[PDB]
């Protein structure tokens, strides 16, 4: 028996509103852990990696491990019917196929029980790495979605750099070229307003803009995002959850080969 | 229903080992660009063997197995696929349409540079029924075969 | 002024001649309530579309004639866009009105192909306690033998 | 000869909207009590009636019955040229072929004389039985609208079961059940979210869910909504719209399904 | 070289909204004035004429005068995405393709160097267009995008007539007719609400509402519109904006005329 209570259903709305045009089907891994969601995409380019932990909801209990598989449009649509103040119940039980979500409405008087049809698609699960990269950048999340909005005009697919100094967006599009660079953000008033360079090794890798444009819709979760770049593992862009878990996307590069000449 | 009796080895194949031989010498001669490595029979062999692109690649980059529609010739590229070190992801073009969606599983889904959680697995790209295809979808992959970005991974249709 | 059949066309179960046991067989059917989907079909000018209408004008007042009657007739194409179309949407639908069925003249219903009247024979099967409906025609034999299994 | 004065614009500007797309007509009948509009949809499904009393206007000159006919497409393009807290008249003459409405432009600066044409069409009373209903209920106007956008999501017809309990509005679609219940909000500051029963047999009625819609429409008319069903009698929403007089929505049920055993 | 550095980018951002359909290009001329934009459509209906003098910006530099048309969707993708508070820098060199935007759009130091491509288009000449307009009206710019939509709600064709208590307009059409009628209020408080009168020799003409919308979709741009129409000349509306420059707008009528 699977109940997860929720406290504010802003950061499920944000989570499926992030998720809604990237994956096909959503599946989660319930354990005394937490929960759990690493899957592809639709295309099998970008990975999500949602972790929610135990101590985040207000009653958490799971009696045997569970793998769920769940239409994810259907899920949105189902979220949709939901405000932003009211606590959420996940229900499933051990032995049958739907899914219950049971919250309160802004009126906070009438109690609302939408049903749900799972999937049963049995799917291999991809082992995450969890190396070190060649380079991480601690961003405000507001800046990487205007400047993936701002990115997306351009060009059709983008190659972004980060060195010593700081982190580079390039767009060699059919209109022109459009770069940027930024470099220490620290000195401002705020502490979101941020970045910051961990790591040493340069990096210039080409990614697709709509992936992008996809990953930055888990906007107002996290204040600050983190970026994590290597020649080999792919992008890993982190939202930090407050009291809750975190959310991981993780983006394929591209074929930029040189000219002949 | 092809449970466990399903072919997975390259020894499991039931065609004719000419055939396999050469899609095989196909399938690897890829490793040049995608790795990095440095009667009609001999028409095909020296059409195999004889000049290259210089960018390291064939002369043709799609294979057009037309026969019969049983016969496995899907189980046989995917064993073939799974042999040469790639990974199979297999697209139908008979649910798919619209030409958006179309670009969307071809241009928007493989044969970029997708490197994957798995590192040492790389990933190939196979599509059955092209003949029942609308000509808007053939004229569109005809432009990507056309593209000099630069087209890496085989397609076996 | 006006052509005579314009001006003395029956209004009544009585004025009508020659079909007194169909006549007797739809009064005993519509005292009951229990009038079935309706196929009038013969040669032109026998009193098909006058017999409905007197039907139509026992059962309705004047005022709810042209709620709960949609008359279709040879101005109207029967191919397969129309029983998608209007007859659908006005067979699947309640009305403020008294609680009894509607009614569908169609006129001309032999000049409807046959996946025309299998697409009828779909929205006739589907709905059956609120609409009931007449199809009037010159050739029996020009319909299929399912739209005549399931219409009288 | 007719005219008429309201005390503010929005009337119109608000009642006029909740007709744009659910009507293709208006009827207006003019009378000593006052004014009043009768329309029936296309479909023959949904039924509005507006009567707004003499007292509730500034001034009301009329003589004689009158019937009027117009159309609301450029009538409600017409909605958009008032302003909000301006005064609006209506002018009708006696054997004119056209009416003008006479008010202030938005700047507070130029009169407004927009005329417009009559269709002199046959239209005819129904006649409300106003039979004693089965189940009445007293809502807020915006948590109606919102559980309709709500239960738009699920299924094209909700489902609204009327106990001594409350109301339930479920809609079962593809997705799967969502059902939503109301019971006992008199414990609240404000009079307007005094969800209320006033009386006791049950009904379970299914209607359809655009016809819903475009009766809910209509929420800053009001704060409160009165809504009134039985075994066969139609839906009725009533709006008492400030002190002028009032709304109704009349509404027939969908046909069951041959349900039996 | 060319260098402009404007203060703000909502200026910028609302012309190129305003005349996002009434043009196919924009064409600047550069020179030690200013910035000069001189359109003329292909059917002969509307012409624009936006003047930004050197003064409004932060710093103007040019060295030889330019004259640079680039296709306006393709800056509409440009400016859809800048800020309404930001330091706009917009730069090309003297015998160059490219030309060039820098800016800080979000306030989060984002130097944003967004480049595109010259068309090279005819050079066709207007020189002077001929003003000696007898009937001026001074009107609030807002409230006249109302009514503007409002024309445009009804009618398909706006009838226009200059009088000595202010502007009539009206429109016709099978549903129904619109009519409006000014009358004086200069005794408000605001300024901008008040209605001048420079009139003389009253003029009907009639003219298209979806020209007259693309003209007043830049509402905003001053508290202030002024209409300038007489006999056979096409008809002006002119935004005098208080800092960098103004703009106008001319539309002939239409041949049927009432
Ligand atoms: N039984 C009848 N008694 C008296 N007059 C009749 C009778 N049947 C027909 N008529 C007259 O003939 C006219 C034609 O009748 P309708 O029923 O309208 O034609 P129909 O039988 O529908 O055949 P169609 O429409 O040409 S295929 C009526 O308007 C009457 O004037
Ligand atoms: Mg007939």
């Amino acid at each position: 028996m699977f109940e997860a209570r929720l406290v504010q259903g802003s950061i499920l709305k944000k989570v499926l509103e992030a998720l809604k045009d990237l994956i096909n089907e959503a599946c989660w891994d319930i354990s005394s852990s937490g929960v759990n969601l690493q899957s592809m995409d639709s295309s099998h380019v970008s990975l999500v990696q949602l972790t929610l932990r135990s101590e985040g909801f207000d009653t958490y209990r799971c009696d045997r491990n569970l793998a769920m598989g769940v239409n994810l449009t259907s899920m949105s649509k189902i979220l949709k019917c939901a405000g932003n103040e009211d606590i959420i119940t996940l229900r499933a039980e051990d032995n049958a196929d739907t899914l219950a979500l049971v919250f309160e409405a802004p009126n906070q008087e009438k109690v609302s029980d939408y049903e749900m049809k799972l999937m049963d698609l049995d799917v291999e699960q991809l082992g995450i790495p969890e190396q070190e990269y060649s380079c991480v950048v601690k961003m405000p999340s507001g800046e990487f979605a205007r400047i993936c909005r701002d990115l997306s005009h351009i060009g059709d697919a983008v190659v972004i750099s980060c060195a010593k100094d700081g982190v580079k967006f390039s767009a060699s599009g059919e209109l022109g070229n459009g770069n940027i660079k930024l470099s220490q953000t620290s000195n401002v008033d705020k502490e979101e307003e941020a970045v910051t360079i961990e790591m040493n090794e340069p990096v210039q890798l080409t990614f697709a803009l709509r992936y992008l444009n996809f990953f930055t819709k888990a906007t107002p979760l996290s204040s600050t995002v983190t970026l994590s770049m290597s020649a080999d593992v792919p992008l890993v862009v982190e939202y930090k959850i407050a009291d809750m878990g975190h959310l991981k996307y993780y983006l394929a590069p591209k074929i930029e080969d040189e000219e002949g000449s | 229903w092809v449970d466990e009796f399903a072919p997975r080895h390259y020894t499991e194949l039931l065609s004719d080992d000419f055939t396999n031989r050469c899609l095989l010498k196909w399938l690897k001669l890829w490793d040049l660009v995608v790795f990095g490595h440095e009667s009609h029979e001999q028409v095909l062999e020296e059409m195999l063997e004889a000049g290259l692109d210089p960018s390291q690649r064939p002369k043709q980059k799609v294979a057009l197995l037309c026969g019969p529609p049983g016969l496995g010739k899907t189980t046989l590229a995917h064993v073939i696929a799974r042999h040469a070190g790639y990974s199979v992801v297999e697209m139908n073009a008979s649910d798919d349409r619209s030409p958006e969606v179309f670009r969307t599983r071809i241009e928007a889904a493989t044969q970029m540079e997708s490197v994957l959680g798995a590192g040492g697995k790389p990933n190939c790209l196979v599509i059955d029924e092209i003949d029942g295809a609308p000509v808007a979808a053939i004229n569109v992959l005809l432009s990507i075969l056309n593209r000099k970005g630069l087209l890496m991974r085989p397609i076996i249709c | 002024n006006l052509p005579w059949v314009e001006k003395y066309r029956p209004q009544t179960l009585n004025d009508l001649i020659s079909h007194q046991d169909i006549l007797s067989t739809i009064q005993k059917f519509i005292n009951e309530d229990r009038l079935p989907h309706l196929l009038l079909y013969g040669p032109p000018g026998t009193g098909k579309t006058s017999t409905i209408l007197a039907c139509a004008k026992q059962l309705y007042k004047d005022k709810e004639f042209g709620s709960m009657v949609l008359e279709l007739n040879a101005s109207d194409d029967r191919g397969i866009d129309i029983i998608r179309g209007p007859i659908l949407s006005f067979a699947s639908t309640r009305t403020i009105f008294k609680k009894g069925f509607k009614l569908v003249i169609l006129d001309e219903a032999d000049a409807m192909t046959q996946d025309a009247q299998n697409a009828l024979r779909r929205v006739i099967e589907k709905f059956t306690e609120n609409t009931r409906f007449c199809l009037i025609c010159n050739y029996l034999s020009k319909i299929i033998p399912a739209l005549q299994s399931r219409c009288t």
